[PDB]
């Protein structure tokens, strides 16, 4: 019985990114930014 | 022992073993202390670091997962590789 | 404390009367930062009040 | 050799080229020099004074 | 990279983990800033108060009003008066002046 | 070193722009206008004037059609 | 100053230009550095002894 | 006799971070006078005196640039954890680090004594000839060889500096493994040794200007080059003071964040490419000489190209925070600020670059606010997060986080309220280095003197932040600083570590 | 010609040179306002949804060849898009 | 102090071959050498009474703390303190400092460019202005050259050499070829038909010619403290090596120095 390193990162998919959607929120704040500029 | 050349003559291998550390066969560090810094790479990233302690009469201990097992030993020499063993050319 | 071949070379719970020399050595360090200009400025302003 | 040569043949010719006082020639800024009052180095003054 | 944090954790217990992203609670922070706010303040009503040598006539209440009985109208020694910043201020560009105005 | 990543080059690209530019601007000062150690450089009009003229229109002459058109901003 | 009249900024004697004129302007100075800035025109140019 | 002789690179970056307290002490007095003079029309408490206030704006500049930055991020920071970074036992030239770190007294002696000699020496930071040249007595001497001996303190610890990361470095580690910290200031050292001679031949030939009656900067010579000296050593300055709180904010979003930082060799890249652009867009400063248009032309168009590497480093910072486990901490909130705020500093550059907008906001406090954005809000928040990082390990003192949290708000409101109002005044054309100002100016200055005493208070504050430390045993981390004690021993590494690669 | 109380901006111009720098500058303010608005509240919301009461372990996201890609030459289009004028 | 020795070998000299040293007064004593000559040097600029003679006194402490400071360094070598990665250390620092004193070189020329190529008004746009007899390049100048690249070769043979005789012949060639460089360098500065205060020419071509002719002065000597330490053990390891290349640096800054102000007449 040795001493074990434990599991410490996900793959990135099956974390807290599989709800984050990137791409909406980049639409999000690009239609924001976009709206205050015009 | 993974191949000499290019390696510096003083950097004391162990480092340079042909070996991967299991848990039923770990890689014995050799120490002048009672407890050493060591840094072990991903196995499956060279980019990252892992640094960690190893501590005279332990069991194997892992620090990156997947990776070797280690087992420090105190010496009172360390073998300066590259004009120690190779000048012995065994 | 041994500094040189202790295990460390800052042992602040170790000097005798830490806490109060600490507060005079920040005090001092605020007094002269804050005022080293104060007496420049009333050394010329007294020069030209002549 | 040249040098030994150039050592001997150091200070013994003369120039009696006197130069006007132009704008651009002894720039006097501030009055004299920080050794006196002509350059370092310089024995032979060549500047003009008295322009006529 | 878990471990690190831990012993960092250790070594400054005075930093909570309670599970919020403002970790030391407002209650805590919001009346000393407030404090320091108002204590800046002080300082600056010190110096604007006891700490001038030279007050403008400009800022006097009576060239103020006899200011804004004229408006932001430019004199000129070599024509008549101008109305300053004519595009921030509105006026149409047949208008030049005060006196050239001379309304209906 | 290291293997540079894919970005350094998509850097290395206007950077090696402003390098040639600022090798080109160093380089053509001594061929310029007033960089003459003489008064005599302008007793001869016509060549003066001819280089003179060439140093204002290089780089000048790829802006002039947008400068009569008052191309001055992003949009109008 | 007068009410009317601008603090700091009011001189004694204008500078007076036509205008729809092209106008050249040399900027100089007489000893140390200064700049001649005026932000309605955009013209800010240093005026710099000897040039 | 340990704090006069040292030897030690932990010592004299602990001499280093004192110093730049010390400095930073002295140019926050020396900018509440500023701040006083400047928050009502007419004259204030400098009496009416121009001079004074053109020495007290010349020594508030040169002491926060030269003796609080640099002595923090570059001798501090630099000094005390680069070794124990790569894995070095000590510095490559010991005794040459002491007179890194001993040059630097002399040179503020002698800063602060020339505003004590004659009327000062009112010229501006920049020292700008004829001015510099007309000033009769001996203060602009004595400010000119402070800037000597600063120069060469810089120059003596690159040469350190190179010589340690180039060949000391542990066993089995390269230059792939080494932290962002240490290739910030490894590229930190490599701009001074560039750049800092150009200006002391440039400081040589204002001394013989001054005092040796030559014709250098003068009626028969050119005016305009000492401007093109002193800005092409200036430009690459200000890449010296912002590169290690580059590294610094790596090295604290990646600890709190559980994360490695993402694109490790495009954050190399990108401050290589910053490093090598800041040695030809310098005249970026000098659009309202009078240069030829084709100068002009250059010169805006390669400055723009610097916003490109700064913006991968910012949107790579967020992609380190994305998608971790963030726990926010003091130090994390003043890299969160610098990142949201250094932003706002250099998108105001980019506005600056373009020449023919910047012929209406020269000398104006529009370029004010843009570099107190960059300093007072990139620089400080840096220095202000390794301070709450790496204190306990550096020290041996913890601090309170509640007073700390304290401190880090009533700075971001000290700032964001000096220096957003001076963006107004610049662009309604209030010129700078002016203590008399128009009439109508009067509400953006109000507020902005507002915003310092605020300031003034927070540095108060930062000194009731520390307290005793707990002391907790090391097992595994990801850099070599936190797998020893707090304090470590005095010989730190007493077994030089090795980096073994696995077999992957 | 004249500048006022509480002022944001430039003041009114009297040449076709100012007036071109004012537009010039106001180009520059529109992206300027995008960048900030999309720096922003990216910040705002990786830092609320990435907080260690939501996340149990992090991921391993090292490099994104794609984005890293894509936020280099965006900018770079920007900045030859302003250049020219 | 027996187990000193005992001690270091112990704990430092047998784990790593860097070298870690005892503490030391000599850089504080620097610093505040630089302070006191700093003082004299601005109060001897404006004439003040005894300034010179206490810019005098900061440097002779200045050099004198040097000089102990570079004994001790010596002593140091002569102990075996030095591996072999230390002394490729000591190169590569001094490598550094080659670049910087480059850089202060480049910075000296761009005036003598920038000034010689576009006279001015004041001037009357004449250059060189007229009163100034320049320099010229075929006389004393040319054999100077020829003097100091027979010193670049001279130090190039005992870089190479591996007898001692050659190795001391040859470094004393050197020397004495440096210092006839400088010898006739004040000819030059003796006989030559303006001043430094004698427009932007004679400034520029006495400041840069003075730096050049101080960092000869410093070659020299610092070769001539590289032979004593060969005539005593045969044996100078990084100190002949270093020596070697700040005279080779030297001889590289007189091409430029030559090709700008002598031959450009800039
Ligand atoms: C390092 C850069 C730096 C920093 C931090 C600051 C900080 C401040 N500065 Fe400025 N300033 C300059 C650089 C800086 N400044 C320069 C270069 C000039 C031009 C001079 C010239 O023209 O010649 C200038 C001039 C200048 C002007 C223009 C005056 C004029 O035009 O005449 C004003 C006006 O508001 C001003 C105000 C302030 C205020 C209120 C702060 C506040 O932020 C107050 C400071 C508060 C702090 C918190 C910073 C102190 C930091 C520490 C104490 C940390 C140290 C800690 C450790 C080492 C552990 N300073
Ligand atoms: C901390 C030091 C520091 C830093 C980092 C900078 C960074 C920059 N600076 Fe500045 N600057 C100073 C310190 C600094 N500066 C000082 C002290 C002065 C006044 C000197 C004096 O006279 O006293 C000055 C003045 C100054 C001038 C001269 C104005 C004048 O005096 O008349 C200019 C002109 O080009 C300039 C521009 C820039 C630019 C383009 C950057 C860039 O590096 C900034 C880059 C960052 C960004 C652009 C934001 C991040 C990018 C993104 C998020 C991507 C999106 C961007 C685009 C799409 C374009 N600054
Ligand atoms: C000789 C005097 C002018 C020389 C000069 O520098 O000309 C300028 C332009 O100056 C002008 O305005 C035109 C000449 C008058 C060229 O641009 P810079 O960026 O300064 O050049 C790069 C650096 N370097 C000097 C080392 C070559
Ligand atoms: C007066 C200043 C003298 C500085 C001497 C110096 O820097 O010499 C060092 C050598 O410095 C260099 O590497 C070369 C740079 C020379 C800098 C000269 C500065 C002149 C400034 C004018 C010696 O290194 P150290 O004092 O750390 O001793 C090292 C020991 O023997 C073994 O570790
Ligand atoms: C999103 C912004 C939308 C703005 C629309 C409204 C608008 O343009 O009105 C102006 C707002 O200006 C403003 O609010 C201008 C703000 C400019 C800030 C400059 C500092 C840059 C800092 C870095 C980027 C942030 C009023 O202005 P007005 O015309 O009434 O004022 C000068 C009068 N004389
Ligand atoms: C801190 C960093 C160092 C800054 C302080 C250095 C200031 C030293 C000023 C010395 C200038 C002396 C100039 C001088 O009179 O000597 C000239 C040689 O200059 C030289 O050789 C000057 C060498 C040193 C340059 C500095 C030749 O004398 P001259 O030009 O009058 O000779 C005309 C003969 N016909
Ligand atoms: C000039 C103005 C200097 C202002 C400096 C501000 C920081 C120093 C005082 C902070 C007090 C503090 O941290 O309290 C909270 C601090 C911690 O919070 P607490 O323990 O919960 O109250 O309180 C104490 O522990 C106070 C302990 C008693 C201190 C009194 C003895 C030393 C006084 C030193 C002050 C200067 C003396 C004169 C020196 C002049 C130069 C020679
Ligand atoms: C002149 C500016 C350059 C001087 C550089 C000094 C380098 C010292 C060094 O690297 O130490 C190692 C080196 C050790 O050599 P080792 O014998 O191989 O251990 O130090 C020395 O012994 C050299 C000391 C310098 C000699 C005098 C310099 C005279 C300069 C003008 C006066
Ligand atoms: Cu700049
Ligand atoms: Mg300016």
């Amino acid at each position: 019985k040795a001493v074990y390193a434990p599991s410490e990162y996900f793959k990135y998919g099956e974390g807290a990114s599989k709800h984050f959607g990137f791409a909406k929120h980049v639409a999000i704040a690009m239609t924001v930014g976009l709206g205050l500029s015009f | 022992y993974r191949p000499l050349g290019d390696k510096e003559l003083w950097h004391e291998a162990w480092m340079y073993e042909d070996k991967f550390g299991t848990e039923e066969d770990p890689i014995i560090v050799p120490s002048l202390e009672a407890e050493r810094i060591i840094g072990v790479t991903d196995p499956e990233d060279e980019t990252l670091v892992v640094w960690g302690i190893l501590k005279d009469g332990e069991p194997p201990r892992q620090f990156v997962e997947n990776g070797e097992f280690y087992v420090l030993k105190h010496v009172e020499y360390i073998k300066k590789v590259g004009d120690v063993l190779e000048a012995i050319e065994g | 404390y041994d500094f040189e071949h202790g295990p460390h070379y800052l042992q602040p719970e170790k000097i005798p009367n830490f806490w109060s020399k600490f507060y005079a050595g920040t005090g001092a360090l605020y007094a002269v930062g804050l005022g080293v200009p104060l007496f420049a400025v009333w050394w010329q302003q007294s020069k030209l009040k002549a | 050799a040249f040098m030994l040569y150039d050592f001997a043949v150091g200070l013994e010719e003369e120039h009696h080229v006197t130069i006007p006082p132009y704008p651009w020639m002894r720039i006097r800024r501030l009055p004299g020099m920080p050794w006196g009052q002509d350059g370092l180095f310089e024995g032979h003054p060549r500047v003009a004074t008295t322009w006529p | 990279a878990r471990a690190q944090i831990e012993r960092w954790a250790a070594e400054h217990p005075t930093a909570p983990r309670v599970g919020r992203i403002f970790e030391v609670p407002l209650g805590y922070v919001v009346p000393r800033v407030a404090a320091g706010i108002a204590a800046a303040g002080c300082l600056w009503y010190m110096n604007n108060t006891f700490l001038q040598t030279y007050r403008p006539e400009s800022l006097s209440k009576e060239f103020l009003e006899e200011q804004a009985k004229i408006g932001e109208v430019a004199q000129r020694m070599n024509a008549p008066p101008v109305y300053l910043n004519p595009f921030t201020n509105r006026i149409p560009g047949s208008i030049l002046g005060p006196e050239d105005a001379k309304p209906e | 070193p290291f293997k540079l990543p894919l970005d350094a080059y998509i850097l290395m690209l206007p950077i090696t722009y402003a390098s040639a530019a600022f090798v080109a601007m160093c380089c053509r000062v001594p061929t310029a206008d007033p960089e003459t150690s003489s008064i005599a450089y302008y007793e001869d009009e016509q060549k003066s004037a001819a280089a003179a003229q060439r140093y204002d229109n290089s780089f000048k002459q790829f802006f002039d059609a947008r400068i009569r058109n008052h191309k001055v901003g992003v949009f109008q | 100053v007068q009410p009317g009249q601008l603090r700091v900024l009011e001189v004694d004697e204008r500078l007076v230009l036509p205008t729809n004129t092209l106008i050249r302007l040399l900027v100089t100075a007489s000893d140390v550095l200064h700049s001649w800035a005026v932000p309605a025109l955009g013209v800010k140019m240093d005026a710099v002894p000897g040039r | 006799m340990r704090w006069l002789y040292s030897t030690s690179h932990k010592d004299i970056g602990l001499l280093y971070l004192v110093f730049a307290f010390f400095g930073g002490l002295l140019g926050t007095s020396l900018s509440m006078l500023i701040r006083y003079e400047l928050a009502l029309p007419g004259r204030g408490l400098l009496d009416g005196n121009g001079q004074l206030y053109n020495v007290i704006i010349t020594g508030h500049g040169i002491i926060m640039l030269l003796f609080m930055v640099m002595p923090a991020l570059f001798g501090g920071f630099g000094n005390w954890l680069l070794p124990i970074m790569i894995g070095a036992p000590d510095m490559a030239f010991p005794r040459l680090n002491n007179i890194s770190f001993w040059l630097n007294p002399p040179a503020l002696a002698l800063l602060l004594l020339s505003t004590l000699v004659e009327q000062g020496p009112g010229t501006g930071w920049t020292a700008y000839p004829p001015l510099s040249v007309q000033h009769s007595g001996t203060s602009v001497d004595l400010a000119i060889l402070s800037l000597h001996l600063n120069g060469l303190s810089s120059i003596l610890g690159a040469v350190n500096m190179l010589v340690t990361v180039a060949g000391l470095r542990a066993p089995g580690m390269k230059l792939l493994h080494m932290p962002l910290f240490v290739w910030a200031i490894a590229l930190t050292a490599v701009l001074v040794i560039l750049a800092v001679p150009v200006l002391a031949a440039a400081l040589v030939m204002l001394l013989t200007d001054r005092n040796i009656n030559t014709a250098y900067f003068c009626e028969s010579g050119d005016l305009i080059l000492y401007q093109h000296l002193f800005w092409f050593f200036g430009h690459p300055e200000v890449y010296i003071l912002i590169l290690p709180a580059f590294g610094i904010v790596s090295q604290v979003v990646s600890f709190f964040s559980q994360k490695p930082v993402f694109g490790l060799t495009g954050m190399i890249c990108a401050m290589g490419a910053i490093s090598l652009l800041g040695f030809i867009v310098w005249a970026h400063h000098m659009f309202t000489v009078g240069l030829d248009l084709d100068t002009v032309a250059y010169f805006t168009s390669a400055t723009m190209i610097i916003a490109v590497p700064t913006g991968m480093k910012i949107f790579s910072w967020m992609a380190t925070i994305y998608s971790g486990r963030v726990w926010f901490t003091t130090p994390m909130w003043f890299a969160v600020g610098f990142i949201c705020l250094f932003t706002l500093g250099g998108v105001t550059g980019v506005v600056l670059a373009n020449a023919g907008v910047d012929m209406l906001v020269h000398d104006t406090y529009y370029v004010v606010a843009h570099f107190h954005y960059v300093l007072s809000m990139g620089a400080v928040f840096g220095i202000f997060a390794g301070v709450y990082f790496w204190g306990n390990l550096i020290t041996g003192l913890g601090y309170h986080e509640g007073r700390a949290m304290v401190h880090f708000w009533l700075l971001f409101i000290g700032v964001n309220l000096t220096f957003f109002p001076q963006h107004f005044l610049g662009l309604a054309g209030m010129p700078r280095r002016m203590f008399d100002y128009a009439d109508c100016f009067a509400g953006w200055n109000a507020v902005s003197s507002f915003g310092a005493s605020i300031s003034f208070i927070s540095v108060i504050v930062f000194a009731t932040t520390f307290q005793e430390a707990v002391r907790t045993v090391p097992r595994t981390a990801t850099t070599l600083e936190w797998v020893l004690l707090a304090t470590p021993a005095h010989h730190a590494l007493s077994q030089v570590p090795v980096l073994r690669t696995a077999s992957s | 010609d004249s500048p006022q109380p509480w002022q944001l901006l430039f003041q009114d111009t009297a040449t076709s040179t100012a007036q071109a720098m004012i537009d010039l500058h106001h180009d520059i303010f529109f992206f300027l306002i995008t960048v900030v608005t999309l720096v922003f509240y990216m910040m705002f919301q990786i830092i609320t949804k990435f907080h260690y009461s939501k996340v149990l372990k992090p991921e391993k996201l090292t490099h994104h060849t794609t984005m890293e890609v894509i936020w280099t030459i965006i900018p770079t289009l920007i900045v030859v898009m302003i250049a020219i004028p | 102090h027996q187990t000193a020795k005992e001690f270091y070998m112990e704990h430092i000299g047998k784990r790593h071959p860097f070298h870690v040293l005892p503490p030391s007064p000599w850089p504080m004593l620097a610093g505040w050498g630089t302070y006191v000559s700093c003082l004299g040097m601005a109060a001897w600029f404006h004439n003040m009474p005894t300034g010179g003679a206490l810019m005098a006194f900061g440097m002779a402490n200045i050099a004198w703390t040097a000089i102990t400071w570079w004994r001790d360094c010596a002593i140091e070598g002569d102990m075996g303190m030095h591996t072999e990665v230390v002394r490729k250390n000591f190169i590569s620092g001094m490598w550094a400092f080659i670049v910087s004193e480059a850089l202060l070189f480049v910075g000296l020329l761009w005036a003598c460019l920038h000034l010689g190529m576009s006279p001015s008004v004041a001037l009357q746009m004449q250059w060189p202005p007229v009163g100034i007899e320049p320099i010229g390049w075929d006389k004393r100048a040319l054999v100077m050259s020829a003097v100091l690249a027979a010193s670049y070769y001279s130090a190039n043979v005992a870089m190479v050499a591996k007898d001692p005789k050659v190795v001391m012949g040859a470094l004393a060639t050197t020397i004495g070829l440096g210092a006839m460089f400088l010898a006739d360098q004040y000819l030059e500065y003796n006989e030559t038909p303006f001043t430094i205060t004698d427009s932007p020419y004679g400034t520029t071509f006495f400041v840069t010619t003075g730096f050049h002719g101080m960092h000869v002065l410093l070659g020299s000597l610092y070769l001539t403290a590289a032979l004593m330490m060969y005539k005593r053990t045969h044996n100078a390891g990084a100190a002949l090596k270093s020596s070697i290349l700040y005279w080779h640096f030297v001889d590289i800054v007189w091409i430029a120095v030559y090709g700008i102000i002598y031959v450009g007449q800039y």
